[PDB]
């Protein structure tokens, strides 16, 4: 009856930032303490909250998002960004109140020759709301011309591989995140820390 | 940030013959960049985009390779349309992109030496308080010259500035003019005024000069 | 009818105020990467600044905060608002739709941005004498002339093969010195009369000039 953190920050499966992923927990404990004890990641910042002081704060329930996205992207998540990611991909809301946590995972998300499975959503008409999934496939269409399947003039497939490799700078390398979203509804908050 | 950067900064090629443009950037663009023609006053135009997808409305001749960090652009047959520079660009960080210093693709040509003339500053413009002293290598290949300024031997810097011409339509030979500029005492304070110029054609330096009084 | 003339942008101050406008025909700027390329005479191209479909912006720092992308979506029309201008901004500029992977495919008309606090003047015409010690040499100084550009012509175009016109200088103090040349035989030394004539739109000035050796 702990939360099953472990199952989603080592969890050997990421997805695609455009297709970011998400696990509601409820009905369980946290220790959010190891996670800023394990002193194992790159970013980690919370807005509206504080990570030590929230043991004793209890959630009717949290979610926790996760992805994979360019070293240089890591700045588009948090509240009030825009660009790329933010924009397609994963829009955090002005007034969030969760943690970002990322950590460098160049040594198993970047394989020899480029890593070509993480997408990143490319083209769009319009910008996300928050916390929106936009998984369309559907043939970008950027004139008067519907495309129907064929790439070409106007018609762009909306999804772009990264070109994940190791020996890029840093920037350009893999970074696992997991946002942390604690929502409190009036319901029973079952989510709390010891 | 990605660093772009051409190989020749200008090459020879006759109508013809097969070039070979190189461009290498900074990281390991994967297959993420096109490249582009550029004639003298007019838009880029887009010819290989992805690495070697060609471009719909482009010639057949027009090849496309590499995919890591080290890329080439490779026409066939150079035809006489194809004279111009051509840059290349990185779609890595799509919506912020950047090019390379381009490569200019000029016409081969058989060496000639610049037939070289230095002019004095004219009584009329000596008036005016200020005084101008032009050289001149008028009709040579390659482009490539050095011309140094000596007044009374002695080499001038800051005060020099150069301009070239177009390969002619029927030469396809350059010209130049370096013009050192001075003031009307400065020159008057100095007798001999020589312009010396440095080029594959010349075995060695030539030295067209003249002093103030002659 | 896929094309993107763009207008708007002459000459200005240090300071003014000049808004540029691209007129897309046969895409959509209101879904597409619209970005502007700035590109000098002796330089290669710059990115200036983008407009995504969402309607995000984004500038290089040497604009942040002076420049202003805009588009209007009932017109079709992207535009680029340019306050706080300054020397370096002078250069050509591009409108282009950024194709992502596929390329920067679509590209604009041209559109030349000139900026200086420098007042027109048409241009001192000094002449370049031929020499004493088979062929000989001679030309024009075409001296500090302000704005751009001035044609040359020898006796009236009775003169072609072998006369050089050059690129025009920008020179220290804000104003163009260009020279025209031409290489006749020495043997019309003081034979046949060579007059170079210059003229200069912008101020209205045409000159005639007559060249000759001076001993
Ligand atoms: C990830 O697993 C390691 C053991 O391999 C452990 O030290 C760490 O606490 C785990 N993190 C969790 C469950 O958040």
């Amino acid at each position: 009856n702990l939360c099953p953190f472990g199952e989603v920050f080592n969890a050997t499966r990421f997805a695609s930032v455009y297709a970011w992923n998400r696990k509601r927990i409820s009905n369980c404990v946290a220790d959010y303490s190891v996670l800023y004890n394990s002193a194992s990641f790159s970013t980690f910042k919370c807005y509206g909250v504080s990570p030590t002081k929230l043991n004793d704060l209890c959630f009717t329930n949290v979610y926790a998002d996760s992805f994979v996205i360019r070293g240089d992207e890591v700045r588009q998540i948090a509240p009030g960004q825009t660009g790329k990611i933010a924009d397609y991909n994963y829009k955090l809301p002005d007034d969030f109140t969760g943690c970002v946590i990322a950590w460098n995972s160049n040594n198993l998300d970047s394989k020899v020759g480029g890593n070509y499975n993480y997408l990143y959503r490319l083209f769009r008409k319009s910008n996300l709301k928050p916390f929106e999934r936009d998984i369309s496939t559907e043939i970008y269409q950027a004139g008067n011309t519907p495309c129907n399947g064929v790439e070409g003039f106007n018609c762009y497939f909306p999804l772009q591989s990264y070109g994940f490799q190791p020996t890029n700078g840093v920037g350009y390398q893999p970074y696992r995140v997991v946002v942390l979203s604690f929502e409190l509804l009036h319901a029973p908050a079952t989510v709390c820390g010891p | 940030d990605i660093q772009m950067t051409q190989s020749p900064s200008s090459l020879s090629a006759s109508v013809g013959d097969r070039v070979t443009i190189t461009c290498r950037a900074s990281q390991s663009i994967s297959s993420y960049l096109n490249w582009y023609q550029q004639k003298p006053g007019k838009a880029p135009k887009l010819l290989i985009y992805a690495a070697s997808s060609l471009q719909s409305g482009v010639p057949s001749r027009f090849s496309g390779s590499g995919s890591g960090t080290d890329f080439t652009l490779t026409i066939s047959s150079l035809q006489p349309e194809d004279f111009a520079t051509y840059y290349c660009q990185q779609s890595y960080t799509t919506p912020l992109f950047t090019f390379g210093p381009g490569t200019k693709v000029d016409i081969k040509r058989t060496v000639a030496a610049p037939s070289v003339f230095i002019f004095p500053p004219s009584d009329e413009q000596l008036k005016s308080g200020t005084a101008s002293v032009v050289c001149l290598l008028n009709n040579f290949y390659p482009r490539e010259a050095k011309v140094q300024w000596k007044v009374d031997n002695a080499l001038q810097s800051g005060n020099s500035q150069e301009s070239v011409t177009e390969q002619d339509s029927k030469d396809s030979t350059y010209s130049l003019s370096s013009t050192l500029t001075l003031s009307k005492a400065d020159y008057e304070k100095h007798k001999v005024y020589a312009c010396e110029v440095t080029h594959q054609g010349l075995s060695s330096p030539v030295t067209k000069s003249f002093n103030r009084g002659e | 009818e896929v094309q993107l003339v763009e207008s708007g942008g002459g000459l200005i101050q240090p300071g003014g105020s000049l808004r540029l406008s691209c007129a897309a025909s046969g895409l959509i700027v209101s879904s597409n990467y619209m970005s502007w390329v700035r590109q000098a005479p002796g330089k290669g191209l710059e990115w200036v600044s983008v407009l995504y479909a969402g309607g995000s912006t984004d500038y290089a720092g040497s604009v942040k905060g002076r420049f202003t992308i805009s588009r209007d979506n009932s017109k079709n029309t992207l535009y680029l608002q340019m306050n706080s201008l300054r020397a370096e901004d002078t250069a050509v500029y591009y409108c282009a739709r950024d194709a992502a992977v596929y390329g920067i495919d679509v590209w604009g008309q041209g559109t030349t941005v000139t900026v200086s606090s420098a007042s027109t003047k048409g241009p001192s015409v000094f002449p370049l004498a031929p020499s004493s010690k088979g062929t000989a040499a001679l030309g024009c100084l075409v001296k500090d002339y302000f704005p751009e550009p001035v044609t040359v012509s020898w006796n009236s175009g009775a003169l072609t093969s072998g006369v050089h016109t050059f690129p025009a200088v920008l020179q220290s103090s804000g104003l163009y010195s260009l020279s025209s040349v031409v290489t006749v035989p020495s043997s019309s030394l003081g034979t046949q009369t060579y007059i170079c004539n210059v003229n200069h739109k912008p101020s209205n000035t045409k000159v005639d000039k007559k060249v000759e050796p001076k001993s």
